[PDB]
DNA sequence: ATTGTCATGGAATTTCGC
DNA sequence: ATTGTCATGGAATTTCGC
DNA sequence: GGGCTGTGTTTGTATCAAGTTACCTGAATGGTAGGTGGGGAAGTCCAAATATTCCTAGTAAGACAATTGCATTCAAGGCCTGGCTGGTGAAACCTGTTTCCTGGGAAG
DNA sequence: GCGAAATTCCATGACACTACCTTCCCAGGAAACAGGTTTCACCAGCCAGGCCTTGAATGCAATTGTCTTACTAGGAATATTTGGACTTCCCCACCTACCATTCAGGTAACTTGATACAAACACAGCCC
């Protein structure tokens, strides 16, 4: 049937910073399974952040704390500020 | 009107750890949406076997050092004396315990 | 509040006494500048993970379950204080 | 309130659950959200850029039933704005204060 | 307010195999926090067993597999058979 | 120990041309 | 190829008594 | 032969916990109705495991050569131990303040 | 005709899918905590002397590393054969959602009870 994936959304990032670059099949699955794992670390730490503060709600604040825990040092400085651009751009729209 | 005698589900299975309290910690912990009626029974038994197996071993080390009550040193020492209990808690620090008595038998005096 | 020279608070016998609990007979004099380094690495990976919990609930006090939640994150569970 | 007693501010509060009591501010908030609405058509709402515009675009809108600028009724003469009156430049400022 | 605990249910196990034995306050909290941790290992592996087999249901089968994973060797032989007694006794009742 | 309001377009009105 | 409404209390109104 | 530190045995009280309960509320149970989830039985198709040979590559082995690893001796440095001094850490006391701490509440 | 009583009138407002969210208040108490004083005892810092452990220099022995050859088995390609995971369709029992009822537990209090710690004198084990 249908296997959902993140394979298509890699070519929309691979062709942003290296537009003359292909990527193999068996290397797609790593960047596929990199996403699904780094998804449920951030979600599965934001999930356990909901119980620790007695709320049933995953806000966009709780994903920010569950990225300042998993990412160390200098990735935790960029991937926070690479999200709050994509939210402030999002909320000024619609 | 009145109703029947409320027989607790911990007494209907022969356990001591509750099943009423475990069954609201499987529906308020977001583990899944549906929780079977037999699952907090079966889980309160496994919480009850493993609570004995430490305190069985924690009773002996209290007795072997002439103590009435079990202080955490005994819990420190009941764990890591048993092999298979240690492989469960291999990553786990127990507070206020120290370590087992151990010398590598090379530092013995000459 | 700032109080410096307190990585030097981990004194010379109190690293030797920790060495004796590990089962160590003879030590060098150059572990003392190694232990204080490996200790402050371990507290810059717990307090950095503990404060992001306490800031998240907007608390000003890093409470007892916070540190246990930080040690839950690294894979070194601490019993006895809750959590 | 403890800051307000320093300045000489007489605080005045509306009756509760009665937004009609605060008169003009509920009107100009229907002006600010009809100026910033009109500027921001067809773009992301970056309205923090357009706030120095609004207290210069609304403050030089003629009251169409009073026929004056907010600038003239506050100060007395226009600043260097587009389409500013020269009809007051035929007068003396030392005497048009009491005009 | 109310702090739920497993402290009372230790005296109902401590007075089963060592009836002439007390237990201190600061040693209760270890056997308190032993339970809450060994709870969410078994639940939090039965939870992730629900997603791996595409069911929304924690059965009493899934707790049995999430005890044969966490407990090693000879505890995994007893704590399975110390549960299926307490279920077969439970289901023949009611 | 407080209270609507005021921009805005038909539409009516006034100016006024000669 | 669709559209208010209707319970409700002063207050005005009508009955009508003799 | 002697000595030092660890160890043990006995007493008293303070503290910690064990005890029983009072209530009161929170929660835990009982009885039910409903739907849904899952469990079960099936089938075409699917993926892996096998029986084969064939060939080939590297595995296995026998020989040899030289370095490394080991064991000893040499030389001294580094560290352990202890006799000493004192600066701070901790325990006991007092508190005001600050923060929380859910919880309730008002208002825009 | 006035008044009392029985009646009709009409101007109006609220119903439209609703909870959160923010900031300040209140509050009681308590949480300890951050702040600070106080005192005594102890643990850390100081320095040197003796000895033991480490490092180095070494000679040598076998261990190990390389070279070479006969070869065994691994892998791949094959056909096939076989063993099953998941998609499929349907029904029932089981979990849930609910209220009322009641019981049990947690907090809390007053008492009790029991043990561990601190201290002192002696004993035993191991080492110099
Ligand atoms: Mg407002």
């Amino acid at each position: 049937s249908r296997k959902e994936s993140y394979s298509v959304y890699v070519y929309k990032v691979l062709k942003q910073v290296h537009p003359d670059t292909g990527i193999s099949s068996k290397a797609m699955g790593i960047m596929n399974s990199f996403v699904n794992d780094i998804f449920e670390r951030i979600a599965g730490e934001a999930s356990r952040l909901a119980h620790y503060n007695k709320r049933s709600t995953i806000t966009s604040r709780e994903i920010q704390t569950a990225v300042r825990l998993l990412l160390p040092g200098e990735l935790a400085k960029h991937a926070v500020s690479e999200g709050t651009k994509a939210v402030t751009k999002y909320t000024s729209s619609k | 009107k009145a109703r029947a005698k409320a027989k607790t589900r911990s007494s209907r299975a022969g356990l001591q750890f509750p099943v009423g309290r475990v069954h609201r910690l499987l529906r308020k912990g977001n583990y899944a949406e549906r929780v079977g009626a037999g699952a907090p029974v079966y889980l309160a038994a496994v919480l009850e076997y493993l609570t004995a197996e430490i305190l069985e071993l924690a009773g002996n080390a209290a007795r072997d050092n002439k103590k009435t009550r079990i202080i955490p040193r005994h819990l420190q020492l009941a764990i890591r004396n048993d092999e298979e209990l240690n492989k469960l808690l291999g990553k786990v620090t127990i507070a206020q315990g120290g370590v087992l008595p151990n010398i590598q038998a090379v530092l013995l005096p000459k | 509040k700032v109080l410096r020279d307190n990585i030097q608070g981990i004194t010379k016998p109190a690293i030797r006494r920790l060495a004796r609990r590990g089962g160590v007979k003879r030590i060098s004099g150059l572990i003392y500048e190694e232990t204080r380094g490996v200790l402050k690495v371990f507290l810059e990976n717990v307090i950095r993970d503990a404060v992001t919990y306490t800031e998240h609930a907007k608390r000003k006090t890093v409470t007892a379950m916070d540190v246990v939640y930080a040690l839950k994150r690294q894979g070194r569970t601490l019993y006895g204080f809750g959590g | 309130a403890e800051w307000a007693k320093e300045r000489g501010i007489h605080l005045e509060f509306s009756t509760p659950y009665h937004p009609q009591s605060s008169g003009k501010v509920e009107r100009k908030n229907s002006d600010i959200k009809r100026l910033l609405t009109k500027l921001l058509v067809g773009r992301p709402t970056k309205w923090y850029d357009l706030l120095p515009v609004v207290q210069l675009a609304l403050n030089n809108t003629y009251s169409p039933v009073l026929k004056y600028t907010p600038h003239q009724l506050l100060f007395g003469i226009d600043s260097n704005t587009p389409f500013a009156n020269q009809d007051t430049l035929d007068l003396t400022r030392e005497e048009e204060l009491s005009l």
